């Protein structure tokens, strides 16, 4: 971490730390959105078996460049990282779904 | 439980079930195994009778 | 307002009178304009030695070929031009010759059963022709995967016991049986004392008593022969046969233990286990979500296409068991999980799967019975094996006597432990040994 | 039974089979929905949504659709999902099928009456508003192939389904299941389509048995205002008459000879049913030698083999198809299919007893009153006729119509079928099977 | 390439897993620690089995001969320095192949991660039987120390500690004892490292990322056989600049004086990649505490994948754990530190405090981390 | 333990399998014993006394 923008900053407002923690992250030097990074256990896993055609081969590609600039320990070049503000979640309305299809199947065994 | 014969009433009770099959392999190994010395003991002490030490320590150890 | 347990009392009664040589004359009232007229005797495979195997499917074949009254297809014609449907079925224990017609038409319905029953002709020539028949028929059955398997199971299950024959028998009886053989049979078999004249439908239980005194009251119901002799008992007999061909494409395999028998009420908790289990056949919409957990898994992973649970009720014992259709290389992979199932009912059975084996028993009652053909076998057939025909509301009083402690109880009695009966065909190469099977019956010691 | 000592509980006045049954409860919405509910206080509820979607509404674009649509049952919906439809159902013991036809495709639930509620919400949610995920469908595209393998199996079926073919250029040519280049090609949009122009209310019709009328009433009142659209292969049907043949090396041959009979509800579709059963249509006696049935007989003579002929009689709102079924063996299978349309023509001719019409009218009566006698057959029967007519004819004033069916009436059916543009459909090893044109 | 190959029921397949085995691209060079652990492994068990043709395990013999192996035996001194000084090479290998699980989530691997701490344990325990073998005043004394500990647990402690020993205290039986398991261990660890592989051969390796690598897999052979080489060299490098130029800089000069029980050394202490697990033990004034807590530091690497917070799984693109992360290294630098030195007033708070900070990162602050991070992205 | 959940159909699971796994703890504790002759639990069984 290092200073914050402001002066020093303890803690001031919340989109300015997110802000600052998104490029302290360092996932967007890489051209990934936060959701190409996710860990994928069984539940994410399936939720990228429901991405459409063409948002599942964006993704594919995402990774597949990130990984060759992580094999050359580069990063991409400052016009190329992903903004914070046009970063968008293209798996959150899939992972809700399963998040809900999985806590009705859950309790259904339980009542 | 309800038949005339012996087996009948020893699986039902007990080898009915796997938990219990276990409790008398253990059980009967705790009495098997103190029965089968005394019983295979008393009988090589038979063969061996004043030749052991058992045998001819009375005359020692004095007052003992 | 009329709630489920209002209207099965709503239900008309049974109503069951005697006649003075022993027939049971019995029906249900309802207002259809259509009813069905059928008589019920006790015969079968099982009431035939070696000698006259397989004569009820003979006799049975010959009954509306004519009769005295009405040689040749005169028997047929009445029937067809009256607009009735007429029907024939013979099991190991039963045979049934019911027909469906026009409630107005009750009295020439009950005319014809009592010729066929009576007055059966039994003509040389239709029994040379008849033969060939029954022989071209056993060709036919060859073919059908569920019905020989099944035969399979009977012939060990219950080997060295009559009901390990088969319904329509060997075709070396067919070819040999004779005139002499299937007159003595019916003469010995076909008897007052052991049959049930049974109806439903809108028609009024005084005129079906009043036609049945008309035209039975000549039956006889005398000493004949060892004065309606009684059954015996036949031996369950843990086994396993294995008819292994590989040009057949699927493997179909019957797996079953000894069941209560007619008359136990422990039929009730086993049809809730059962229920819970479940079947499937690779057409169900539901796929992967079934409750029940051998039906979804087998949807998930492919296993079968078809496997289903049945509880075949016979005097003092039964088949109680599963059948499943999967490919060579699953026979193994659901062996052992339909296995496993039935080990869970027997250990450890939850309340609410229960409740759904229960919910799922209620509506096969209630939804089989519909219209008036099911319900006549319904009439019949339990007053040759329960004495009394049980009422719809005293079915929901024991199926609402049982829990999840009942079936835990009731499966471990016949399920947990004991020998079972395999049946095989076709590809089984990969069905596991009897032992594996066996070793299979019982948890944490297999 | 037993809860509380007496509970003489639902010894009510009609309770069904005493005096009064109760009548079958009419009624129309003014959106042009129909309701219909028989209260005839039995355990068993049985509710059926019968909507005008058959599988000849669909165009040449997207064939099949009808069969996915009903294979789409226990799906993902807005108020509930699949796992909760197939749990839901499955845990009160409910039956949820659906049935199709060319014309109509009902949505029918079958539970007790105490839980009918839930089984209700399930069925609107069903039929009014799929969620029709991408995934979702896309997953039961290989169940198509299954179902029609099976489906197909009976080569009785394959025939039906290319006579309809053959006959028919338009909407009721269409097969019943999803043709084999359909299997994978159909889209969710595709579905929303089919279901937001058919599924559409005045198309619609309600029925119900043992549930009171204001409980279908108020369940019903949420509906559509749409009609059906247009169709490159389906819209409105036109016979044209023509022949399909099909060699598959099979031992049995079937065959379908048929002509252009008369639409349901027309005087003259009731000639043609009463001149189904003067030919033959069906055993009465199990194993019997069919002494009455005239087209058995007819090939008996000649014919000392194997063989099977009925009388195919298939009507529909608008056309008909009317013939007789053959089975034979590739060796005699001309002489079966020609001795069999020989006899019709005798017919045609005049050469018809009253006895022989007496029978059939028996026959026709006796059959229809089985078909509703069972819980299920009533409510299809009454769930059709709100679709095709509007209002609930009894069994009685039908068997008045099938009684003032005039002997000459049967005579102009037969010139109908005799005199008009056959169209045959043939299975099997088809090497000596004659020709449209040699009949 | 010279056929259709024909044949493939052998081993060859089993060879499969070396050649054509898909690995992701980005692999960094934090990783030939597995194959260098595979060369520590293989050369500590062939410079020990010629170890042992000269060595003696009974107590009038054993430490002469070791002399003997330097002193007599042709280039036997060499073997003895790569032998003491590869276990040194061992463990720091094995601290980094630690190191690398914690920050790239490679613990998400349950089951390779779960023989991996057996296969830590069973090192452990190797490597502590070996330094008893020379026998040489720190070889008793160390031993005397550690196995006393178990004399804290209750209604075992004093039957066990016997049983451990062969009699009352570390003798002769305890000697001949120790070398003969000293020589069967490592055997079981090459079966446990074959177990340990056939656990992650069914998931593949874990790329720096954390993501899944399946799009960029690269064939082993031409690509990482040739990396591992080059890190082998760099091992043995690193192993033999300490043997040809510093063969005693890690050992303790007081192992070099024949063992004496009557006499005790000026400063009692163990090896140094013990050293971190000294300090927690006596960061603790109770007898029976002491010794949980040297277990429990030890065992706390099984509890790690129980306590994953993070949405991510590599530790790339989180740098408040980044941070936690190099606290932990250097406290337990700081514990290493702690364990060489004598127990005084200056280090007695500082070994409390590093050993409560050691359990409450890993246990407090790392899930708490986690937990933050996740606020911060939204998810 | 023996359940996945805090539900009455794992509570109804915990329950059936509790006296399997009563009597499975007896081989953990008499096994134990009978291994070592544990005297304190050995002095009481009249028979091995
Ligand atoms: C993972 C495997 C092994 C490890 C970590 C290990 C570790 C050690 C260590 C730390 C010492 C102390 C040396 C000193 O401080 O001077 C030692 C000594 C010794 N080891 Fe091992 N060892 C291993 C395998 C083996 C094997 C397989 C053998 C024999 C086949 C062996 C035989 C000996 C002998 C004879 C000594 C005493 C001679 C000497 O110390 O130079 N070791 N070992
Ligand atoms: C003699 C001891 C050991 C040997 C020979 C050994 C060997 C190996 C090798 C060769 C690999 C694959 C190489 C790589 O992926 O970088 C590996 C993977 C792994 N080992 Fe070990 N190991 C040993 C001890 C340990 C220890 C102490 C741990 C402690 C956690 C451990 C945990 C793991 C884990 C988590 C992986 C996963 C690698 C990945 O993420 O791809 N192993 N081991």
């Amino acid at each position: 971490m290092a200073g914050r923008p402001a002066v020093s900053a303890s803690s001031r407002w919340l989109e300015g730390i997110r802000k600052w923690y998104y490029n302290a992250a360092g996932f967007n030097k890489l051209g990934l959105m936060r959701d190409d990074t996710i860990h994928e256990n069984d539940d994410v896993k399936e939720a990228i078996r429901r991405l459409p055609e063409n948002l599942y081969d964006d993704r594919v590609f995402r990774i597949k460049r990130a990984l060759d600039l992580s094999m050359r320990q580069q990063i991409l070049p400052k016009e190329q990282w992903t903004k914070y503000e046009e970063d968008k979640s293209y798996l959150e309305p899939y992972l809700k779904e399963v998040i809900r299809e999985r806590k009705e199947r859950e309790e259904w065994a339980k009542k | 439980m309800v038949a005339p014969t012996l087996t009948a009433r020893l699986y039902s009770l007990l080898f009915r079930r796997t938990s219990t099959f276990a409790l008398t392999i253990v059980v009967g190994a705790l009495f098997f195994e103190r029965a089968f010395d005394q019983g295979a003991d008393a009988i090589y002490e038979h063969i061996n009778e004043g030749k052991l030490w058992k045998h001819i320590k009375h005359k020692y150890e004095n007052k003992e | 307002t009329a709630t489920y347990a209002q209207a099965l009392q709503s239900v008309p009664e049974t109503q069951v009178s005697q006649l003075d040589n022993g027939l049971r004359v019995a029906s249900e009232q309802s207002s259809q304009p259509t009813c069905t007229v059928g008589v019920w005797i006790d015969a079968g495979s099982r009431y035939e030695s070696e000698k006259n195997n397989g004569a009820g499917y003979f006799v049975e074949h010959l009954a509306f070929k004519g009769t005295k009254n009405r040689p040749g297809n005169a028997l047929e014609k009445e029937v067809e031009s009256m607009g009735a449907h007429l029907n024939a079925y013979s099991t190991r224990e039963h045979t049934a010759y019911y027909i469906k017609a026009l409630s107005k038409d009750l009295p020439k319905a009950v005319e014809l059963l009592a010729d066929i029953v009576q007055n059966c002709s039994l003509e040389d020539s239709q029994i040379e022709k008849e033969r060939d028949v029954i022989l071209q028929e056993l060709q036919e059955n060859d073919t059908s995967m569920r019905d020989v398997v099944f035969n399979y199971l009977h012939a060990t299950a219950f080997q060295g016991t009559p009901l390990a024959q088969s319904v329509e028998g060997p075709s070396e009886n067919v070819r040999k049986l004779s005139r002499a053989d299937l007159t003595e049979y019916l003469s010995r078999h076909y008897k007052a004392p052991r049959m049930v004249l049974a109806a439903a439908g809108g028609l009024e239980h005084r005129q079906l008593l009043d036609l049945a005194q008309k035209h039975f009251s000549g039956l006889s119901g005398t000493y004949d022969e060892d004065a309606v002799p009684t059954l015996s008992p036949c031996r369950f007999t843990g086994s396993q046969i294995c008819h292994r061909e590989d040009g057949l494409p699927l493997a179909h395999v019957a797996i079953a233990v000894e069941g209560p028998g007619w008359a136990h009420p422990d039929n009730v908790a086993l049809q809730v286990a059962n229920a819970i289990i479940g079947h499937y056949d690779c057409t169900y919409g539901g796929g992967a979500h079934l409750s029940s957990p051998l039906a979804s898994i087998a949807a998930t992973n492919k296993l079968c296409q078809s496997f289903q649970t049945f509880n075949i009720c016979y005097a003092d014992t039964g088949l109680l068991g599963a059948h499943f259709v999967c490919d060579h290389m699953s026979i193994d992979d659901m062996m052992f999980v339909l296995q496993g199932q039935w080990m869970r009912l027997c250990t450890s059975a939850t309340e609410s799967e229960v409740l759904r084996g229960k919910n799922l028993l209620r509506n096969a009652l209630v939804s089989h019975l519909d219209g008036t053909t099911p319900v006549c076998e319904d009439i019949g057939r339990s007053l040759l094996t329960y004495g009394r025909r049980i009422p719809l509301a005293e079915w929901e009083s024991r199926i609402a006597e049982v829990d999840a402690r009942v079936v835990r109880e009731v499966c471990s009695k016949y399920f947990y432990d004991q020998c079972p009966a395999v049946a095989g065909f076709g590809p089984i190469e990969q069905l596991p040994d009897y032992n594996r099977i066996r070793s299979g019956m019982f948890w944490l010691r297999f | 039974s037993l809860k509380v000592a007496p509970k003489v509980k639902a010894t009510e006045a009609p309770a069904g089979v005493p005096p009064h049954p109760q009548d079958l409860e009419f009624t129309r919405l003014p959106n042009g929905l129909v309701i219909a509910s028989l209260e005839n206080y039995a355990p068993a509820s049985r509710i059926g949504l019968f909507i005008k979607a058959g599988s000849r509404y669909e165009n040449s674009n997207n064939l099949g659709t009808s069969h996915l649509l009903r294979l789409a049952s226990s799906l993902t919906t807005k108020g509930a999902s699949s796992f909760k439809i197939t749990r839901g159902i499955e845990a009160v013991g409910g039956k949820l099928s659906v049935t199709s036809t060319r014309e109509n495709m009902a949505y029918t639930v079958e539970c007790l009456r105490d839980d009918v509620d839930i089984l209700m919400e399930f069925l609107l949610n069903v039929t009014t508003a799929p969620e029709f995920r991408r995934w979702e469908v896309a997953a039961l595209q290989p169940q198509l192939r299954i179902d029609k393998a099976v489906a197909l199996q009976n080569p009785q079926a394959h025939v039906i389904e290319n006579l309809h073919a053959a006959a028919y250029r338009n909407a009721l040519a269409n097969s019943l299941y999803c043709p084999d280049y359909r299997i994978g090609k159909v889209t969710p949009v595709e579905l929303h389509d089919y279901v937001q122009n058919h599924f559409t209310s005045a198309r619609m019709a309600l029925i119900g048995l043992g549930v009171s009328h204001p409980v279908l009433k108020q369940v019903a009142e949420q509906f559509l205002n749409i009609r059906g659209g247009l169709g490159l292969s389906g819209a409105k049907a036109k016979y044209h008459g023509g022949e399909i043949r099909e060699q598959n090396g099979d031992s049995l041959v079937h065959a379908a000879l048929v002509a252009e009979s008369a639409a349901i509800g027309s005087a003259e579709a009731n000639a043609f049913s009463v001149l189904q059963h003067v030919l033959g249509a069906g055993p009465h006696v199990k194993r019997g030698s069919n002494a009455t049935s005239s087209l058995y007989q007819a090939v008996a003579k000649g014919v000392h083999e194997p063989f099977d002929v009925s009388a195919f009689n298939a009507s529909y709102s608008d056309s008909g198809l009317f013939g007789f079924y053959t089975i034979s063996q590739a060796a005699s299978a001309g002489d079966v299919i020609k001795a069999a349309y020989n006899q019709v023509k005798t017919i045609a001719q005049g050469n018809l007893s009253n006895p022989d019409v007496q029978a059939a009218k028996n026959k026709l009566k006796a059959g229809y009153l089985m078909s509703v006698e069972s819980s299920e057959g009533f409510l299809d029967e009454v769930g059709s006729q709100a679709l095709a007519a509007g209002s609930y004819t009894p069994p009685s004033t039908v068997l008045q119509q099938i009684d003032a069916v005039a002997d000459a009436d049967v005579i102009n059916a037969a010139k109908k079928f005799v005199s008009g543009r056959k169209s045959m459909a043939a299975s099997g090893n088809l090497g000596h099977t004659p020709f449209i044109d040699e009949l | 390439m010279t056929n259709i190959r024909k044949s493939h029921p052998l081993m060859k397949i089993v060879n499969n897993a070396f050649i054509d085995l898909p690995a992701p691209s980005n692999i960094s060079s934090w990783w030939n620690f597995g194959s260098l652990l595979g060369i520590c492994l293989i050369l500590q068990i062939l410079t020990g089995l010629f170890l042992a043709m000269h060595y003696t395990s009974d107590t009038t013999t054993a430490f002469s001969s070791v002399t003997h192996i330097c002193r007599d035996v042709n280039y036997g001194w060499i073997i003895r320095y790569m032998h003491a000084n590869g276990a040194s090479m061992f463990f720091i290998c094995l601290y980094m192949h630690v190191g690398r699980g914690l920050y790239y989530g490679s613990y998400t691997f349950l089951e390779t991660w779960n023989i991996g701490v057996i296969l830590l344990l069973t090192v452990m325990a190797t490597a502590f039987m070996g330094y008893v073998l020379p026998w040489g005043q720190m070889s008793f004394w160390g031993a005397t120390v550690i196995t006393n500990l178990l004399s804290a647990i209750p209604y075992i402690g004093t039957n066990l500690v016997e049983w451990i020993w062969g009699g009352f205290s570390v003798d002769k039986a305890t000697l001949t004892r120790f070398f003969a398991f000293h020589f069967i261990l490592p055997f079981i660890i090459m079966a446990i490292a074959m177990v340990h592989l056939l656990f992650l051969h069914e998931t593949g390796s874990n790329n720096p990322t954390g993501i899944s690598s399946d799009v960029d897999k690269i064939p082993f052979h031409p690509y990482y056989t040739i990396k591992d080489i080059l890190g082998a060299l760099l091992l043995i490098l690193a192993l033999m600049l300490l043997v040809l130029f510093a063969p005693d800089l890690l050992g303790d000069p007081d192992n070099y004086t024949p063992a004496n029980p009557l006499n005790t050394p000026p400063h009692i202490k163990p090896e140094w990649y013990f050293l971190f697990a000294y300090a927690i033990l006596r960061s603790i004034p109770n007898k029976l505490g002491g010794v949980l807590a040297l277990a429990f530091s030890i065992l706390i690497l099984a509890l790690i994948p129980l306590l994953h917070t993070s949405k991510q799984r590599s530790m790339m693109f989180r740098p408040l754990s980044q941070c936690l992360f190099w606290a932990l290294v250097a406290d337990l630098l700081t514990l290493t530190w702690i364990g060489g030195q004598p127990v005084e007033h200056p280090y007695i708070t500082i070994g409390q405090l590093a050993s409560v900070l050691y359990f409450l990162l890993i246990l407090v602050l790392m899930p708490t981390a986690g937990t933050i991070e996740n606020k911060l992205l939204k998810w | 333990m023996l359940t996945r959940f805090l539900g009455p159909r794992y509570r109804q699971l915990a329950r059936n399998w509790v006296p399997t796994a009563s009597l499975w703890g007896a081989v953990g504790a008499v096994g134990l014993v009978w291994a070592t002759d544990w005297r304190l639990i050995l002095d009481w069984v009249p028979y091995i006394n």
